[PDB]
């Protein structure tokens, strides 16, 4: 859409309806009469539009009201509430902007933020934006976390996030305007190359893709129509359903052949029966000829019984010849009906070996996207975020994604090389205890009104703990952490002195000889300016390949590309890097996925902030002091940057509502 | 509420491939055999019918009799009557056959014959005798 309505859409909001959240803060309005609601909505959308139309400078309440024209211009509080509301929940005035109104002289409240991953940074900025004192602690010696980028000479390649999954309602679209990201479309053509080194024929490439896509809709049918969702008390995975669906197709091929050949016999037997009739008829004919022959040898003139005997035998004989000639006809038909049935046999197989290896690629690709074996994905829920897909094509960040977190860390109190070991929260406030990554002993203590945790899910799952909570986290949180999935997927970066591949083609596949090996180096990218080829390890492969020397892994790559591009066309690489995200202790994996047995709900559980018990018993209910953000907290945008930052903005709004109060809710 | 086209999935088979841990390969192996079973039994009847075909070689063409074409006639020769009565005796009511035999009398003429002559050729008696067979 375009107009004001397009601003709403672009801010992930229904242009013609009040959201649940807005209802919470404008309960007067939404319970109010219909007329007023349309006003509100317009104000919001218009205000949004304004922020969007230029996101490089702060949009103030004044500027906003200037551009309103009554009947909407009239009510100045409504405009103020609405503006301040959007301001609070990072719908406007987020990211990198110039600030019209310099900051509150002194700062209210203190927050410690664990992790300088985008979620963290986006919060930090937002809080400081509101005039709180913020300090982030990062175990790494660099911001971004899972926005890692590699730099050396003019070689540049992300090992972390790389892609913006459409700009249509993506808040990263706004950041793209505030920061120079060299955004390139991705040419979606990807040709596959069997084990030997040979492109798969266009003809097959399509047969299998279609079957792959067909098999997927199939699984969804099982789930949502046949309710095939539990097996022996345990919940069904995507992997299982796919096997079942596949088997069922194999089975249906057989059932068809059976029925066909079985239709052949039943006609073959009809022939047998007929021929018997035909042989016995010929036998009775044979003798009946002789009889007629003998009878006509009685030379005339003759008595009438002997004349009758000739005549009668003659007719009795033509009567049988008649019968036999009709059966010769009936036979003719059945001998052809077997030409037909021999000619059109149902398919020999469901899938050849070749077919199934290529199909395994398309599955690897799914294991790539979701960074986990299909064995582990919830059948019911793995694709729950598919409704909130952005529009527009996917783009890579050509200059390296690290440009974004860095940009956010301008003017922020970040303590790098500071690893949190324990978080203490009580009704009075919080102590965070970190150390120096370099010399573990050099110990730090931080006190604050609130902590915001952006620790990755893989870290939260770590046993025994890398971080202690004091008091421990309630079971409802820890159970959700157990149920959630935390996958893995690695990148190998190959740096060369010359482009020895088709520059016209951004990406191109390789087809592993096994099912158990489909993930290993199954996909290659050239998306960058320099001669850099990127190779992916996905699926069950990823976690195993983390126990192999880089040298070897680059070996296996080079081999592949020789086979594809010609043994002498493959120069050795000047520079190589291999990712190991599951190994990485500030990550312990790549990103969340909806494990079988979990739901989207767990994402909400993960976001729920934590409230300590009271200090003195029978003292009033304390405020909540421990907050959570990051990729695993946002139900509708999991495992992405936009989700991280959206969670970041979200928590910042929530914290501010707590510690600064929200005078826009009246 | 419908599978993608050419994908097959009914409630019952789903249950059937799942219940056991190998119920899949069991069922798929049963059919594998149950096929080769029918494939062989085709070979039987092929070869059986191949030998029956060999016995019929020659057709019936050596035993074919020429075509008689007598033009229907109203009169009954004394000869023709005699053939009738013997035919009645041998054939009963297959009036077609009786007409075929006499050579040149319509099947109606044959039927009337029973009525007009029944009187004198005891075609009653004659017919009981055929019945007794
Ligand atoms: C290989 C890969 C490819 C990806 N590709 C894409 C993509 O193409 N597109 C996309 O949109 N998204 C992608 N993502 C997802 C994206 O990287 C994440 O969603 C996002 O960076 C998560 O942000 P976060 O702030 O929640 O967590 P993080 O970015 O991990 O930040 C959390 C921070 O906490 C720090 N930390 C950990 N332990 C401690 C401790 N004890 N003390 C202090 N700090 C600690 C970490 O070092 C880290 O900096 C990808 C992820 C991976 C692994
Ligand atoms: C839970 N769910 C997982 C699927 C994610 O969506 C994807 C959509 C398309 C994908 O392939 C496009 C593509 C083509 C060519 C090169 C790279 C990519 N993509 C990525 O490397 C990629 C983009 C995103 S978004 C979150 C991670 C991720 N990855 C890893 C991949 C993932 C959304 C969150």
């Amino acid at each position: 859409p375009s107009g004001v309505e397009g601003a709403a859409f672009q801010s992930r909001l229904p242009h013609d309806r009040m959201t649940s959240q807005e209802a919470a803060c404008f309960p007067d309005i939404i319970s109010g009469p219909q007329q007023t609601q349309k006003v509100f909505l317009f104000i919001r959308n218009r205000t949004l539009q304004l922020w969007l139309d230029n996101p490089k400078i702060q949009l103030t309440f004044e500027a906003t009201l200037q551009q309103l024209e009554a009947p909407y211009n009239s009510d100045t509080v409504l405009v103020h509430r609405v503006h301040s509301y959007l301001e609070r929940h990072g719908l406007i005035n987020f990211g990198i902007y110039k600030r019209i109104k310099p900051l509150p002289t002194k700062k209210t409240g203190k927050v410690i933020i664990i992790g300088s991953g985008v979620s963290g940074l986006a919060a930090a900025r937002q809080l400081q934006s509101f005039g709180m004192d913020v300090t982030l602690l990062e175990a790494r010696d660099r911001v971004g976390g899972r926005v890692a980028t590699f730099r050396k000479g003019n070689y540049v390649a992300d090992l972390g996030a790389m892609v913006v999954t459409g700009l249509g309602g993506n808040p990263m679209a706004v950041v793209s305007k505030q920061v120079n990201m060299e955004l390139a479309k991705i040419k979606q053509k990807c040709p596959l190359y069997e084990a030997n080194g040979q492109a798969v024929p266009k003809e097959k490439d399509e047969m299998v893709e279609q079957e792959f896509n067909r098999l997927l809709e199939a699984t969804s049918y099982l789930s949502h129509q046949l309710d095939f969702n539990v097996l022996n008390n345990k919940p069904v995975s995507l992997g299982q359903a796919l096997e079942v669906v596949i088997q069922l197709q194999e089975k249906h091929v057989k059932d068809e052949q059976i029925e066909h050949w079985k239709k052949i016999v039943k006609t073959q037997e009809e022939l047998k029966e007929l021929l018997n009739k035909m042989v016995n008829l010929k036998e009775k004919i044979k003798e009946l000829h002789q009889q007629y022959k003998e009878a006509s040898e009685v030379k005339p003139p003759r008595d009438i019984t002997a004349e009758f005997l000739v005549k009668s035998k003659h007719r009795d004989l033509t009567a049988l010849c008649k019968e036999y000639d009709e059966l010769a006809e009936t036979q003719g038909k059945l001998e052809e009906k077997l030409q037909e049935l021999e000619a059109n046999p149902p398919s020999d197989v469901y899938l050849s070996s070749r077919d199934r290896q290529i199909l395994d690629w398309h599955f690897a690709n799914l294991e790539f996207a979701n960074a986990t074996p299909l064995s582990t994905l919830s059948l019911k829920h793995w694709d729950q975020d598919d409704d909130f897909e952005f529009t527009g094509s996917h783009l890579t960040v050509r200059n390296g994604y690290s440009c974004v977190p860095v940009a956010l860390a301008e003017g922020l109190d970040i303590k790098l090389n500071t690893a949190v070991r324990q978080v203490r929260y009580t009704a009075s406030g919080c102590e965070v205890i970190a150390v120096n990554t370099r010399s573990t002993s050099q110990t730090f203590i931080y006190k604050c009104d609130a902590v915001l945790c952006t620790l990755p899910l893989g870290v939260l799952k770590q046993q025994p703990p890398a971080v202690q909570f004091v008091p421990p986290l309630p079971e409802w949180k820890t159970s959700a952490v157990q149920r959630m999935g935390f996958g893995n997927l690695n990148k190998v970066v190959l740096c060369f002195d010359r482009v020895f591949w088709d520059p016209s083609v951004n990406l191109f596949g390789h087809v592993g000889s096994t099912t158990a090996s489909r993930g290993e180096l199954f996909l290659f990218w050239n998306l960058y300016k320099a001669p850099i080829l990127l190779a992916l390890v996905a699926g069950e492969a990823a976690g195993i390949m983390e126990n192999i020397s880089d040298d070897v892994i680059v070996g296996r790559c080079l081999a592949i590309l020789k086979g594809i591009f010609g043994s002498s066309a493959v120069p050795q690489p000047k520079e190589t890097v291999v990712s190991r995200w599951r190994a990485d202790p500030w990550a312990r994996g790549s990103y969340s996925y909806v494990a079988a047995g979990s739901s989207g709900n767990d994402y909400d559980l993960m976001a729920q902030p934590i409230t300590p018990g009271p200090s003195i018993p029978g003292a009033p209910q304390p405020i909540p002091r421990l907050f959570f953000a990051g990729e695993h907290t946002i139900r509708n945008y999991p495992a992405t940057v936009h989700g991280a930052l959206l969670s970041g903005l979200r928590e910042a709004g929530r914290i501010a509502d707590q510690f600064l109060g929200a005078m826009y809710t009246l | 509420r419908k599978p993608p086209k050419g994908m097959f999935l009914s409630q019952e088979d789903v249950e059937a491939v799942s219940a056991n841990a190998t119920a899949a390969t069991t069922v798929l192996r049963q059919l594998d055999m149950e096929l080769v079973s029918v494939k062989r039994q085709i070979q039987n009847i092929k070869q059986t019918n191949s030998a029956l075909k060999e016995k019929l070689d020659g057709g019936i063409e050596p035993y074919r009799l020429p075509e008689v074409i007598q033009k229907c006639n109203a009169r009954w020769t004394t000869e023709e009557q005699l053939l009738a009565v013997q035919a009645i005796r041998k054939y009963g009511r297959d009036f077609q056959a009786i007409s075929d035999v006499i050579g040149n009398k319509s099947v109606v003429q044959v039927k009337n014959f029973f009525v007009n002559y029944r009187r004198r050729f005891n075609i009653d008696e004659v017919l009981q005798e055929w019945e007794a067979e």
